[PDB]
């Protein structure tokens, strides 16, 4: 949708400017990471349907307050659709991973989401730890596939974090 | 660019990302070093450019010059040499996003319903871009002039 | 505001006729439950404090909005949330007496839906705690006026949805 | 039409009268009359 | 109503409604069976009510009708019945509803504004329900007299 | 009272006082020789009552007689009678005044500091009473308990 | 603002007695004579705006205190001084509801008594307007209320003097 | 944080952050290892702190446990551990944030609203988080435990 | 309002656990450059009459806008424009102060269209007026700090466009 | 706000020039007729009670807008429908007495058109008010000042339209 | 002008206008013939005063034009002088509406603010108006005196 190079268009097309020595060395920092964003993002992908499946478990064995009656994740009709309102987090940061920044993630994803989930009861709180339990588990298959890791790929998941949840302090 | 073009195709079919597309990508961010020194030396060479594709379209179409034409006055050319100088400055953020879609949202759309309104004919303005990409390939070396001119030859389909 | 006479009564005044027969028959049955409402007005003011402890634990504590996430975990934005439940049991014991939803409409339910939307509170956590609410004030009153009570607050739940 | 406000948010407020003389920038100016071009106050001065 | 000063004098202290005012509550619906049929008695002889009171008015207050006054001419006359059939209407609302409130709203709170912009003198209509109450205090029963005279009492005391 | 409250509430209107409530007043000096037997009532039975709420309060909550809540031992158990002794010497204070104005400034106005203050829980002191006030609501009549069991159920709500 | 039914539980909390004997028939005796003040207060409201009628024609209007020079004499002086003595009946009809003058020194009589020796305001041709209202409420309320309305129209004198 | 107000004290002044307040946030940057230090061994000991503090609680008031009271079984006394869970959770974060204000936004508005909605006591709360002061003192360093028991008395002046 | 601290707290609050080794390592990344931010706070809160003078004779002076004609001709236009930008300076420094724009969103862009657009205020000057401020403040404040600043000035005028 | 004078200023100060020889016979045209408007507000201020008087009675009195099904009924939103007509004279006392409309734009014309249908009372009545009001005005007046007040009559009316 | 806040001062009352300053607004009209022939003398002979000004304030102050002063260049006087220009363009709209209003919302307000931005001394342009007021005065005869340089009083008062 819009890129960390797109994004630095528009901070320097509003005021009408061209690239100068800033701009030429803040685009610079992004390619030196892009083999690193790229090659994270295929082992992401390398068993996306097995690592929202591995998640939820981990979740649901954690929060028993989500299986037993109450909160919406009784049925398999909850539960199939719990694993797929699971896996847009996994696949939309797969794509802000490789996009730079979280504008990709800013209006498809969390613009609507705390009114979406109102209207149906879904809870905002475990998501959160849904996200969270995807943070670090998304961290171990970059880690066991030898790419370095860091704040790139592991910020497209707290930005899934911090924007939806609402602020407290 | 041709990131977000990537994403946004893989997002209307839902699926990941594809070993298309992450081939795609990977092989425009390891020529990212690539394009912003040839995208520095447009900008570095922008007063040079934009004064000899001025005086390379001014020659071509004197009937723009001569009174009665539209840029005619000192202050009226000096504003078609910033009618040139927003397009070369647009072809900067082409050739570092990897595709035109800078030059579609900022420069392209609406471009032959605004220049009806200011009374300049339309394919004036496709032969000085066409005359600033005569001097543009001199200054590149051969390999690149070939990828830089691609964007200046982009911007003459959206005129004529 | 407006009340069960004085809606009976300005039906009649834009007409601009006098007290129809019809009218007469609407204000008597106002009338012969009008002993029942006075004391079930007493009877919910005393547990008033009461109530909103055996509401809010019958459908909202132990879950997942009194919980990291939710939006009573925050123990001082789960007090706003009984003072919320203590205008829903005001105002509806309101309209009781007044035998008329009209207390509830362009004072409460006027601007209501759009706080809550401008807040990301849960509507339907909301309607959840109320309708839970309904059933205990039923128990305190009796079955009798718990048909009586229990419109104006299906008109609080209907409004908000 | 509903917007998610924070939890501390300050609208931002034209001083009806002098453009300086908002209290956003000088608080110790707040208690002075607003001049020309503010609207008309009012004191009571004289009592019968 | 009885209601209508309650829940709003409550209200406005938040708090639930004092047992004295419930009181108030009680202390009436077992008179709305005594409420009710006063006020089918008075429209049931409205038309003897406006037919005497009109007339013996203009041998208590003959100006009114005497030319350089406004209501010269039966054209206005009638027009003047209409205040005092209205008027007796707001008596029978305000004996329903029980107290003070919906003849104040309906008939009282401009009349010092109304009446001044019509030019009538305010004083007149005054006199008028002194006779309107004159003659349905001599029709109605004893018992009720006290009840049903004393809200045309309010209108008289806030009019003049 | 019941007169005290109607006055200052005509002074807010700067009227006289409506017929409305006029009828209040005097349905209050009619049953002026109705509320006296309540209060007589509480006088032969205030040795009973709090000694049998008592016992029907910690019954209900013992955390009190338990060590370490605010009323342990024999001296700590005289106030947690005579503060409910103070409360049924509140309420003849007002039932003959028929409503709450001498039930708030002796009784509630600042009852959520004070046993915060001592330690004692009001959710405690409200059960004891609401003990209290199924006691007296049997003792006295049915036509009795009726409408001072409207205005015993007052206190628990204000307290707590 | 208190009553006497205030007053007598004002002087039986403080000692530490309960509702005696003795406090009853102070009440029974307000119980007794209420009934009359119902009778009474209704028909000064009948006369409220026509008691200020005879106020001024028959001991102020043609007099040589209006003509030019004397105190009642501009229009601001006028209107200011038939509202200052509509308040002195008002407030007279709260304390024949009250039983007691202990509406007068709260609201009339705080501030009375300077504020006319400060404004040129004659004392003595006020306590000739009052005591002259006295008996047209003889008039109006029967022989017996009119002596009770005596009482605080004399408080009226006894604190404006 | 310590960043937070030293902004809305500054704001409400309407000009800079002085050099005044500015070294103690330069200070605290500097300090930013033992403030780590201070909340790992916390919360790497939160099972020797509540299994403690909830006897010492019980010794100081042991009407919470005892029949007729508030906390049974291994239910509800099990969620009188989880409130103290949180409150050591809370005071953690204002350790590592150097202010008041995480704790002050969480849990140190509005507690005396609920906590009688609840039906717990309010001051046996605050005898909860002392001897939680006791354990975590104890455990903590002679110089830090001034400073993460400068924490530990602002919850004691939120309830009490 | 919050800044790095105050996001990590808060999100890790939020899921319920305590602060954890990865969150700690976002406290010490922030920790690692506030020494660098307090230099650069400081050395803007000598110069903020100074920054705006420079600033305006970069981009707005002897132009359209400051003759008549423009928006800031009148002395009483031209003092505002001063202070209208002040408190651009000023909020940026907060907000590199913070580590996090959340300032900017709550304070400073609230009317920011329609505050402007509602008083004949040009947008487009403001935007000029601002990266005209920004090559002035990391001309004096150094390369480093100069970005982190420049995040947060080109932060407002994005969000002002 | 501002007046013929003002104006003409503003028009002449924001193109930076003087009061050249263009824009003094727009001041000499009014202090022509400065003679003619003051004569002009002194008698609509003697008779305005009854321009307001007349207006209502060729247009709203024994229709059926004041029927008791009708706007007007009850006498609460009659006292405010001659107050609402008597904010319509005044302000246009003020732009003749101005010479320029630019008091009606602020506050007469502020939201009126959006508050009329927010209450419900008809516009199409009150362009037949302030336009009977016109006809009664020119009468009483003059012909040469019935027309400039009739201006800004219809600039009222123009808005409410 | 006189007009523009005789209504204000009638409409915040929401009253009509008092026939008082209806003299006030009849005899400023024909006042209004005499009053723009001292506005056309004043306009007539701007380059005439504006260098004389500039002569007469150069003279007192010669730090501001000497280099190390504010003023100091061949064009930085010629806005210097011209940003004097501007006050005589002010007091002819202060002479036209009889007022200092114009003045006032034109030319005063944030006079302090502008000039301590901008470096100049704000003594050192009041001193020219003086020098202004001098040149000004000597141009009219003896009762245009004191009705023009009252308006040069009060922007001298106002910026000192
Ligand atoms: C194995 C022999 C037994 C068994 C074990 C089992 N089930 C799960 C997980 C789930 N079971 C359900 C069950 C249902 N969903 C429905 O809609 C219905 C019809 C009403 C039923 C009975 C669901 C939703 C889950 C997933 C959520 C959960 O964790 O409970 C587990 C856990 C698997 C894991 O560890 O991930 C186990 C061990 N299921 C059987 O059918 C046998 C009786
Ligand atoms: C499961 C781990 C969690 C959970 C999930 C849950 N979600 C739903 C329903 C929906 N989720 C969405 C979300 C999105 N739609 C989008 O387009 C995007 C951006 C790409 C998002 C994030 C929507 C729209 C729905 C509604 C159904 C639909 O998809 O059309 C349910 C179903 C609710 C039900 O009971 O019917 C569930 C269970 N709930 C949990 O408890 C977990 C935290
Ligand atoms: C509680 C059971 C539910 C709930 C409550 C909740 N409410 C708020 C915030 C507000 N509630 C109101 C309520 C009203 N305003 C009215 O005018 C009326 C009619 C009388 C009512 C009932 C208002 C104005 C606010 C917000 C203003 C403010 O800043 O406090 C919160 C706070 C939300 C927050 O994040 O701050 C909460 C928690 N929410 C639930 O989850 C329950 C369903
Ligand atoms: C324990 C030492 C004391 C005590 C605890 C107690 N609390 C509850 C119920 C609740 N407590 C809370 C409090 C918080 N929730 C939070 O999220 C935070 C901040 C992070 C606080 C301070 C809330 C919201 C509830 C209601 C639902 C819930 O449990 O979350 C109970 C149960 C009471 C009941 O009736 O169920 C108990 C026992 N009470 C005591 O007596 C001790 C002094
Ligand atoms: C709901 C409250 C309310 C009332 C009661 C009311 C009365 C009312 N009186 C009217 C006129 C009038 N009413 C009167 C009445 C009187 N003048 C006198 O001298 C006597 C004191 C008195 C009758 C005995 C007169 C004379 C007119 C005509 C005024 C005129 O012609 O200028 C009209 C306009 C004529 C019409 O519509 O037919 C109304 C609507 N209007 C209200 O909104
Ligand atoms: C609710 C209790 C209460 C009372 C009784 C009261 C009286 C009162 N009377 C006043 C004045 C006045 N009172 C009078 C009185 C009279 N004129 C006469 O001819 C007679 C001597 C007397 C007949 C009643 C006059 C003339 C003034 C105004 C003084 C003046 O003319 O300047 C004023 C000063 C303010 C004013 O009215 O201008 C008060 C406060 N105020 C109260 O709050
Ligand atoms: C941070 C919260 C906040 C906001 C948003 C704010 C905006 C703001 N800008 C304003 C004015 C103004 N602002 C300008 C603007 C400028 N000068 C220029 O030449 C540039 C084009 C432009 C800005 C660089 C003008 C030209 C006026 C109008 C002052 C007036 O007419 O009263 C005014 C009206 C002045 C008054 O208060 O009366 C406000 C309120 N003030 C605040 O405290
Ligand atoms: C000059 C600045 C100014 C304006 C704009 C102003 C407007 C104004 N006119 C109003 C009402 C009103 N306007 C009318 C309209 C009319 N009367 C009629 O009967 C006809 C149908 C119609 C005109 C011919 C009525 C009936 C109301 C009262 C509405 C109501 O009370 O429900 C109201 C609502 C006030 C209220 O009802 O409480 C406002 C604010 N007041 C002001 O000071
Ligand atoms: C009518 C309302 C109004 C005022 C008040 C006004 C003031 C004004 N004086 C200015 C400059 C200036 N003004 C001076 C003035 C002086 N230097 C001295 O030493 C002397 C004391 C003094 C005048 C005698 C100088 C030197 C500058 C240029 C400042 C600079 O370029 O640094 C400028 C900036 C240049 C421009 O934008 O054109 C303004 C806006 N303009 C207006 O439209």
């Amino acid at each position: 949708m819009r890129d960390a190079v797109t994004s630095l268009i528009k901070n320097y097309d509003i005021t009408g400017r061209y690239l100068d020595r800033d701009a030429i060395d803040s685009l610079k920092s992004y390619f030196v990471t892009g083999t690193a964003r790229v090659q994270a993002a295929a082992t992401i992908t390398a068993n996306a349907a097995e690592l929202v499946k591995q998640a939820a478990s981990q979740l649901f064995g954690d929060l028993p307050e989500l299986i037993r009656p109450g909160g919406n994740a009784y049925t398999t009709r909850r539960y199939a659709a719990c694993l797929r309102d699971m896996d847009y987090y996994l696949r939309y940061a797969t794509y802000a991973l490789v996009a730079g920044d979280t504008d990709v993630l800013d209006e498809r994803v969390l613009q609507g989401l705390r009114e979406t989930y109102n209207s149906l009861g879904v809870p905002i709180g475990p998501t959160v730890v849904g996200i969270g339990i995807l943070k670090d588990l998304a961290t171990e298959k970059v880690q066991a596939a030898g790419i370095e890791v860091g704040a790139y790929l592991e910020q497209p998941f707290d930005h899934l974090i911090s924007e939806l949840s609402e602020t407290d302090v | 660019s041709i990131v977000t073009k990537s994403i946004v195709n893989a997002d209307a079919e839902a699926r990941y990302l594809s070993p298309g597309e992450l081939d795609r990508i990977k092989s425009f961010v390891t020529s990212g070093e690539r394009r912003v020194r040839i995208a520095e030396t447009m900008t570095g060479a922008r007063e040079r450019i934009i004064k000899e594709a001025g005086n390379q379209l001014f020659q071509k179409r004197p009937d723009v010059v001569s009174p009665g034409g539209n840029a005619y006055g000192e202050e009226m050319t000096a504003t078609c040499l910033r009618d040139l100088d927003y397009y070369l400055r647009l072809i900067t953020y082409g050739i570092v996003a990897g595709d035109v879609t800078p030059i579609e949202e900022i420069g392209v759309v609406g471009v032959r319903e605004m220049y009806k309104s200011l009374g300049t004919p339309i394919e004036a303005v496709a032969e000085g871009v066409r005359a600033m990409k005569s001097v543009a390939t001199s200054l590149l070396s051969g390999e690149d002039a070939a990828e830089a001119g691609a964007y200046f030859d982009y911007l003459i389909g959206a005129m004529s | 505001m407006q009340d069960a006479i004085t809606s009976v009564i300005n039906s009649s005044d834009v007409q601009g006729k006098y007290l129809d027969a019809s009218a007469i028959q609407k204000l008597k049955a106002y009338f012969a439950t009008g002993e029942l409402r006075v004391r079930a007005a007493t009877t919910i003011s005393a547990n008033a404090a009461n109530i909103v402890k055996e509401a809010v634990a019958k459908s909202l504590l132990y879950s997942d909005i009194t919980r990291p996430g939710g939006n009573m975990y925050t123990t001082r934005r789960y007090a706003a949330c009984i003072r919320d439940l203590d205008y829903y049991l005001r105002y509806a014991t309101y309209a009781m007496l007044a035998g008329d939803p009209s207390i509830l409409d362009e004072r409460v339910l006027n601007g209501l839906k759009e706080t809550y939307n401008s807040l990301g509170v849960p509507i339907g956590a909301t309607v959840q705690a109320i309708q839970a609410m309904k059933e205990v004030t039923a128990g305190l009153v009796g079955a009798d006026a718990g048909k009586e009570m229990g419109i104006y607050f299906d008109y609080i739940c209907s409004g908000l949805s | 039409r509903p917007a998610p406000f924070g939890k501390d948010t300050r609208r931002i407020l034209i001083h009806n009268g002098a453009g300086i003389d908002n209290q956003l920038s000088n608080p110790g100016a707040r208690g002075n009359a607003p001049g020309s071009l503010g609207p008309k106050v009012f004191k009571l001065d004289q009592l019968p």
